[PDB]
DNA sequence: CAGATTCCATTCGAATCCATTCGAAAATGATTACATTCGAATCCATTCGAAGATTCCATTTGAGCCTGCTCGAGCAGGCTCAAATGGAATCTTCGAATGGATTCGAATGTAATCATTTTCGAATGGAT
DNA sequence: ATCCATTCGAAAATGATTACATTCGAATCCATTCGAAGATTCCATTTGAGCCTGCTCGAGCAGGCTCAAATGGAATCTTCGAATGGATTCGAATGTAATCATTTTCGAATGGATTCGAATGGAATCTGATG
């Protein structure tokens, strides 16, 4: 499922980057990247949603993780 | 219910900008602002509270946790208008 | 005769001190005049950026105020700049 | 036929990409590895609409600010394509290396 | 007869100080149960306990009787999560030696 | 007169190596970090209880902090510890 | 007491570089050095002296340093705490 | 006479300066320069000798990372020479 | 072959661990309320299935702009040595500043009774 | 054309005023640590100057490899619609944490006796550089 994250779409995050040429073995590195970033916010997401004893995973807890991960976000609650 | 930080924040762009209106978004995302900067304060101004062994909290404390937190040249206007506003509501 | 209008201010004096009492410790008091000052500084605060996002909208020939004017005035201002380090949902990158 | 210089084209994107506000990754995809991801840490979970979108917008901004670093390292070494040992030296200052 | 807290528990940690210290933390009307003392003064005895055997170690590298920060920096530092808990600067440690292979 | 973990700090060490002393820096290190993990371990518990509207404070909300700001394995020999503490405890 | 950042040596920049593991060194680090060190202390040195001020004391002690420097996220294991 | 190629004293006072633990600034002109320092802050301040120590043990700290930083980035380059350059990036990415 | 770094011996001096007096605080026992837990009753809001026009994406080809390797010149940092300098270190006195006690006097919380004030419904004409 | 920002009406929290009761933090005095200012030496550390070598920079070639264009065609987006699942609220009945009053066990500050690392004094290898 990591393959649905295409090359055309780094190509543009990379241009609002500012990049002007890409290698070729830039997408497997930018995969990795996100696969992990994205494991690091969702174990306290759920965590949140578990201390609760809920079974839905709702805004506040990702707004909450990402507090704590030190990347605050506005306009989603909080 | 539920209370927010709408109905000021109206009052005062009417009171800065008469012409302007404010959309949905940037509403929300201005009473994310307010809420972060209030709790910022107050923690700063517990802890400042904590260190001298004291209990009551006062405008000594505001002003030094607003010193702290607040960069030069924003420091010095904030502690102004506080200080304008306490002096006013202490002679009326 | 409400404390709002007796110190001159738009921001509510009552909550803040409602909401400052709930967060001393075990045993721990608020004064009065903690609540005026803290009301002051968020006023000018706000006050603040509203006015830069306003002169940007102006700027750009439109009426209402969207998060790509609150992006582009907090991104351009070195000490909203340095203040505010958080993300807003709908406000792209500053061209360069 | 007509064809163009590399390069121009390279620029005329960045300024395309730089302008607008939207979101660059589909949703569909990204919705599907979210929930592949958070399904090793509890089965038969649910999310929300706006627990998605958090999710994407947080991670756009991260990935836009980490290739802006790694053009910095890139013009470093007098290079304009940037290469995996850009992004693993920015990492490394950073503080995720 | 009376018996302590922390005998009850089985641990070296003080439960009752901690409970007293706990009680002075919660914002405004606040309570705190009876087994949180014992599960923070559980997780303050293991993490010490952790910290203190490889600074024993690495002591014993070196042929000394004593503990040092020295042997403090370079226990926390040698291991990977003790380094990502401990971020702060221990007041006589110096650095671990490395030289990189291309100035050699 | 003021309070110190120097007692506990000393009784753990002289449990894992038995032949091993202590100098008097080291002493100020431990107490400091002794100090700092508590105080962590403290806010987020506070903080935790703030979120679900609660005012008691109970053994669930130090587990679940100790999940958090714990990294890898640290966490799960933690809560294996403080919960074998419980049990004895309440028994 | 002016010109006192020149009391930071070439051979104490020589050293500290050393323990950080560099081999060779340009001519002109030095000054870079001192810039540096300049801003790092007079960011620390200000907090630290509106610590002492809010305590209506004329001394700086190393509790306001500490705090300062955790304040900072530079936190200091050995003097105080 | 005896001499010794450029670059083996390095590797010599690398490991050195690597193996101890003592500091590496005079005790004096640090002692100087902080005073200098604050006077701008408030005059006629008072110094206990702690707060000097923990302000040099800071500083000491701060250089010696900011080094190893610097080595990484000269590193990157193909080079062993070190140049503001690579301070400059190197705090740049750091967001200082 | 001349320099530098790692081993063992010996006496010394700074430093840790054990012992004592005693105040500050922890454990026991009743008594109260306060807060959390255990059943129903709506009723939103998440998941699953279907249809399709179209727009993004994947693959192949051609070629020229970017990167990498070799070579020569020069230039800027390292190494050694003599002369001068400013830190360390060991007392002496003095004077500026905390920190603890005992009265007071300013200021906050608690309890009732109003008299505001903000949040929740639709309703439209207006910037995008 | 279409989505949405500003108004209008009511009702249930919830601030604002008066009157105590009492924590709590200013105002003066007194001790003591503690930081500042002087004075006098060795001796180690810093500062220039000369010499020479190795590392950095720029230029001419060659091979590698990214980009721009054209053709299928596939899979994300939008709309519609049941089935039902799980958060949310309202009451009684419990579980347990707080608050006095005693009694005594524990940990903090001050003294005193080994003892174990911190400077010398060497000897034995290790390694570097020119031949």
């Amino acid at each position: 499922n990591i393959q649905g994250i295409t090359k055309p779409a780094i190509r543009r995050l990379a241009r609002r980057g500012g990049v002007k040429r890409i290698s070729g073995l830039i997408y497997e590195e930018t995969r990795g990247v996100l696969k992990v970033f994205l494991e690091n916010v969702i174990r306290d997401a759920v965590t949140y949603t578990e201390h609760a004893k809920r079974k839905t995973v709702t805004a506040m807890d990702v707004v909450y993780a990402l507090k704590r991960q030190g990347r605050t976000l506005y306009g989603f609650g909080g | 219910r539920k209370e927010s930080y709408s109905i000021y924040v109206y009052k005062v762009l009417k009171q800065v900008h008469p012409d302007t209106g404010i959309s949905s978004k940037a509403m929300g995302i201005m009473n994310s602002f307010v809420n972060d900067i209030f709790e910022r304060i107050a923690g700063e101004a517990s802890r400042l509270a904590h260190y001298n062994k004291r209990s009551t909290i006062t405008s000594r404390e505001i002003q030094t946790a607003v010193r702290l937190l607040l960069p030069g040249e924003l420091a010095k206007h904030a502690v102004s208008e506080g200080t304008k506003a306490v002096t006013k509501y202490t002679s009326a | 005769v409400s404390r709002s209008q007796r110190a001159g201010l738009q921001f509510p004096v009552g909550r803040i001190h409602r909401h400052l009492k709930s967060r001393t410790t075990s045993h721990g008091r608020v004064g009065a005049t903690a609540a005026v000052y803290s009301a002051a500084i968020l006023e000018y605060l706000t006050a603040e950026v509203l006015e830069l996002a306003g002169n940007a909208s102006k700027d750009l020939k439109v009426k209402r105020i969207t998060p790509r004017h609150l992006q582009l005035a907090i991104r351009g201002d070195e000490e909203l700049d340095s203040l505010i380090k958080a993300t807003i949902a709908g406000g792209g990158v500053i061209p360069h | 036929p007509h064809r163009y210089r590399p390069g121009t084209v390279a620029l005329r994107e960045i300024r395309r990409y730089q302008k607008s506000t939207e979101l660059l990754i589909r949703k569909l995809p990204f919705q599907r590895l979210v929930r592949e991801i958070a399904q090793d840490f509890k089965t038969d979970l649910r999310f929300q609409s706006s627990a998605v979108m958090a999710l994407q917008e947080a991670s756009e901004a991260y990935l836009v600010g980490l290739f802006e670093d790694t053009n910095l390292c890139a013009i470093h070494a007098k290079r304009v394509t940037i290469m995996p040992k850009d992004i693993q030296l920015a990492r490394r200052i950073r503080g995720e290396r």
